[PDB]
């Protein structure tokens, strides 16, 4: 299982995971594939990949506009699964996670969605607008298709929710840095050592911290606090948007940024 | 785990980001405790009666039904302070917001009526109110925007997507995701995640309870049917709720048909959409084959919403309530007919319900039937929309 | 000879061209017979309750009076169908018009509210309604003109004189002089020739009768004073009438002071005019030294009338009622204060009455007093006027 | 008494009275004086003279605009009384009647108004908006100052009103041709023989018919029906307004019209 293998290796090396997020198909299919190949080559330990959704209610403006760009290119979920199949054929060991909105999972059949995830080699699915309280049919279909169901540990979590997330989640636990929606401009400030340690006590999947992580200093800080890694999306997407007219300057700047973030995860 | 059932059959639920579940659970508990609190009930009743002006009239149409065997009553929510039924449940939600220690209100609006209601209740009860409105609707509804601001609300135009209600709902939910500690999200219809469909119904159900008492006093029997427009669901569930167990009483919900169902430019997901998950609920919605959420259309901004509350979806599924659609042109004819023949200027939303009742009367003019239309609002806000339509058709 | 006294002391009378006396005598007899007819009373009560929505609320202000010993209630005629008290007596006069065999209605309006009321009642009761409006007011009140026309009324702009109410009154009277056989002149205030000041009072006096019952239920005693704006007189006499014999209750009428009494640009004839004969009555009016009728001014079109009903002149003369004036700027501050602190958008007319009550509270904040303001109408019609003022002052 | 003398002479000659009305001071003081001198010289038996009022509610547009013209010239009631005094000094025998609105009579004192009428030599006053039911203080002050109070007999008159008008009126009775306001465009059509004969039975002052009389044919018809004369205002005022830029063409056309109307009153 790719997540267990990843975290075992990083543990041996005294390292945390750096996990970039991009929207599949932003700004186009071909450049998106080049972007992801660059994130990996530049040091990404895992991937989080979004499927453009018409109404992304957990995303701030940076990722809203990434969705809009994918739509301007005609990106459909079917094309995203084609991309996912190719990415997996290129990179057999990297964990591939999807960040989904519920309607895209539900509307052609929950089971069929996770069956297609298994066909293309996806390792995990987070459904942003399905809390653990609603997750049963999603969890069951993920597990039935050898997909890890990812659950969110919010900073306002209580003990009953910690136990649920620890018991039902697989692969990694998504540790939310703060309230609000995605965005690099808003950095989380609450200390999370208490939640991180509770999750370990309950044998939860290793925690990756996400939301508002956009500097190497935040990556080292999440690792110093016990988290097994960090996710960064808006910060990476902002580089895409800033360089739309220079596809190769974009890859250059993506490479530089990822290496600097992954470096901060080392030790 | 919840105190109340979050689902109406397969529909409803709480499909929100995990971070919002505590706020939904807190709101449910507050509501459940409020419904057992005579002090809360007494305060809510005092505001309804002495501030908003309940009970509202039940008006017999004198002229519209001439030459038929139809008797038609209009439940006059247009006479509530603010000009629409929205004021009933905003006053309840505002009181709940104070019970919970919240000092700010977030709301969204398309017609502006729920915005006006949110603003007036926040002014009265001392809350800071911010209102999201589709930038398109901000320009069409600039007088209602000014009303909201005169009453001290902040109004935030939303340039996104169809620039209408759905887009304002999205931004309100994003906002609430990062301010739920201090702000109560005042949802404007009987939709969204549990507990909102239940709370909005229970804070609107005096409409049907009053109607039942009034019609029994005037006619000695229950209506053959009650008719209401359906945008998200609140005014119709408010009318329906007390009749649900009176199985002889028909329940008719009217969705907007826009330019015609066959054009795809409508707002009728209950009958012409497909079950989906969005807005915090599992409900019928207008969506592409791929599951992207489609844009709705109606001449009436208040019905221009591509989903519908889950209890209506459920009542349809089991056959307890029947849902139909009325086109822009039919709604407009019913607006003109009410103005000219009863001297009541109805909201374009409510004009959809009236239009279907006129059809029931005109199609079967020798059928004896006792009908109640919920006149959910007055049409002052719509006279400019209507003027520009009649100007473009050479009618005036 | 008349059935009823046409004078209030020296004020009132029937100063109309001889050709109109039969119509005035017929109307008086119709009214006198109607007031003794239980069938008429039952029909009038049914329209008031089930069409117009009486009784209207009596609202305690929760925030406005903070820090004072003043308790302030607002009588919510703004919640009547049509949005103002005008609907009460138009429904009575319309019924009288049908009792008399008339099939047409003539009316005049400045704010448009009496025009809207005349039109809605004519639509409901099947009369052909024509409405005179000062061409200036036609352009400022184009939305109310469209409302009137949507309800089937003809609206006739008047380019004459000050192009405001007085000028529309003149044309309506000229019209009636040549159509009284088929048309009832629906006078819009408690002024004009007998019997109109008496009929309008008796068809408005439920405002004070309801207030008295409501305040005794809520406070256990009568108000220390009742406050109303005075344009022609109807809403104030309607509030006052049931308290006239309750000599402990103060009666305060508020005239518009416009830009200031000292500027001459006001509408305050009762306190700053001189007795004259015009409009069919002997009453205080704004006139030149030579006896030409002067033009009045107010920010509020409904108060912009250079005379006043004779019963107010009489109640002043004997000291039973006290009259004061409120300037545009004071009315505007009271409009903003009510919007922001109670969530009620008041008519600019009614904002004059509120403004004087705020003065009574603020000038003597440790004086214990129980006040009732007649909120004669809602301010939807005024939000454009108010917006353009706040725009020209850099306030918004 | 000038009215009794006039009607006695016309009776001897088998004639009815032609009585023009103009607004004093329309279009100016000097031209108005010239106009009235022309009406008399052209055959007018009596005069009816209006004092410009701000709100003439018994007048249609033609006489409304005559009032406006007088106001544009600055015409005040005091100037009108100066004109009246001069007119009387020029023409000692012609009856001079005023058509007044109530406020101009009442607002400096009813008695003072009629005292000023007597000082300048006015013979009668009609107060358009004072019905006989309200007339007591006006009647008393007229009679006290040797002024005839004129009352209107409307076509909807009943017997009680006929008796009042007959008993209280002096000089002439004003016989209204029709409902509505003044105006030459609207000709009365109701036959009035019945009212005319009742007034004679009750010993009323002789009746002059007015409103909408604008042709010689209407003058002869009022005389054929028993009325002692006819009044014409709007028809004459329309000639004034049509010739404002040609003061002497106006007098020429006024002369021609009056002579033709007075001719129709002969026999
Ligand atoms: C007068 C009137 N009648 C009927 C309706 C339909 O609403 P309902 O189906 O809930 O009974 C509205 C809606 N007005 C909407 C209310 C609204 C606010 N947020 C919403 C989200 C979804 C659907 C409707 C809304 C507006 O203010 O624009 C209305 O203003
Ligand atoms: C909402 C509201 N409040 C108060 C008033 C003052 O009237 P009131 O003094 O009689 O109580 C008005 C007048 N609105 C006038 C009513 C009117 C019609 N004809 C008139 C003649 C004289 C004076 C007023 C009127 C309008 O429609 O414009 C009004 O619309
Ligand atoms: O965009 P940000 O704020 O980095 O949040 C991470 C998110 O995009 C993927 O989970
Ligand atoms: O204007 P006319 O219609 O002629 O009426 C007469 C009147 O002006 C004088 O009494
Ligand atoms: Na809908
Ligand atoms: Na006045």
């Amino acid at each position: 299982e790719r997540y267990e293998n990843l975290f075992a290796q990083l543990n041996d090396r005294r390292e945390g995971a750096f996990v970039p997020f991009v929207t599949l198909g932003d700004p186009g299919i071909e450049q998106s594939l080049k972007i992801i190949d660059t994130l990996i080559d530049a040091g990404a330990d895992a991937l989080e990949l979004g499927v453009p959704f018409s109404d992304p209610l957990a995303d701030g403006p940076t990722i809203q506009n990434a969705n809009l760009r994918a739509f301007a290119a005609g990106v459909t979920p079917a094309q995203c699964f084609e991309m996912l199949a190719l990415i997996r054929e290129k990179h057999p060991t990297i964990p591939i996670g999807l960040l989904m909105y519920a309607n895209l999972v539900f509307n052609n059949g929950i089971d069929a969605f996770y069956a297609r995830c298994e066909q293309v080699g996806v390792d995990s699915v987070l459904v942003a607008d399905v809390p653990v309280e609603e997750s049963a049919p999603f969890r069951q279909a993920a597990l039935r298709h050898n997909i890890a169901p990812i659950f969110i540990c919010p900073p306002n979590a209580d003990d009953d929710l910690l136990r649920q997330v620890a018991s039902y989640g697989r692969g990694y636990t998504y540790l939310l840095s703060r309230s609000g929606v995605t965005g690099a401009e808003n950095r989380g400030a609450l200390p999370l050592h208490h939640l991180i340690e509770k999750l370990k006590e309950y044998h939860a999947a290793p925690a990756l911290q996400g939301f508002g992580i956009s500097s190497p200093e935040q990556v080292s800080a999440a690792v110093r606090a016990g988290a097994a890694g960090a996710i960064s999306g808006s910060a990476i997407v902002k580089i895409i948007e800033k360089n739309l007219a220079s596809p190769k300057q974009m890859l250059a700047e993506l490479r530089s940024f990822v290496s600097a973030m992954k470096a901060a995860s080392r030790a | 785990t919840t105190l109340l059932n979050p689902y109406f059959g397969e529909f409803g639920g709480m499909y929100v980001p995990q971070i919002l579940m505590p706020a939904l659970n807190q709101l449910e508990e507050a509501f459940v405790s409020a419904q057992k609190d005579p002090e809360f009930q007494a305060q809510f009743a005092d505001l309804l009666k002495n501030y908003a002006g309940r009970p509202t009239a039940l008006t017999k149409c004198q002229n519209i039904t001439a030459g038929t065997r139809t008797t038609l009553y209009l439940k006059r929510e247009d006479l509530l302070h603010g000009g629409a039924h929205k004021t009933n449940q905003v006053l309840g939600q505002a009181l709940l917001a104070k019970r919970m220690g919240k000092s700010e209100i977030i709301a969204e609006t398309g017609a502006g009526q729920h915005g006006v209601a949110s603003a007036l209740a926040s002014a009265l009860l001392g809350l800071k109110c911010r209102i999201y409105m589709g930038a398109k609707d901000v320009e069409r509804q600039s007088p209602n925007v000014f009303r909201m601001r005169l009453m001290g609300a902040e109004v935030i135009p939303v340039h996104s997507g169809s620039a209408t209600l759905k887009d304002a709902c999205n931004e309100a939910l994003r906002d609430w995701s990062g301010s739920y500690e201090t702000a109560h999200y005042m949802l404007g219809t009987a939709a969204g995640p549990h507990p909102y469909p239940t709370i909005v119904r229970e804070f609107q159900r005096m409409i049907g309870e009053e109607t039942k008492a009034q019609i029994l006093d005037k006619e000695g029997r229950l209506p053959d049917a009650v008719i209401a427009c359906v945008g998200g669901g609140s005014n119709a569930i408010g009318m329906f709720a007390d009749f649900i167990n009176d199985t002889s009483v028909g329940l008719i919900g009217v969705e907007p048909g826009g330019h015609g169902i066959e054009t795809g430019e409508h707002g009728a997901p209950l009958k012409h959409g497909r079950v989906g998950i969005y807005f915090g609920m599992k409900a019928p919605m207008m969506q592409t084959a791929d599951g992207q959420i489609e844009e709705s259309y109606s001449i009436s901004a208040g019905l221009d919403f591509p989903s519908v509350g889950p209890q209506h979806a459920y009542l349809n599924s089991i056959g307890r309530a029947d849902y139909v659609s009325i086109t822009d042109d039919e709604a407009l004819e019913a607006f003109k007919t009410l103005c000219r023949h009863e001297g009541i200027i109805p909201a374009l939303e409510s004009s959809h319900a009236l239009a279907h009742a006129l059809k029931m009367m005109r199609e079967q003019p020798e059928k004896e039937q006792l009908l109640v239309v919920n006149l959910s609002g007055r049409g002052d806000k719509d006279i400019f929309t209507v003027h520009d339509i009649l100007k473009a058709r050479g009618e005036i």
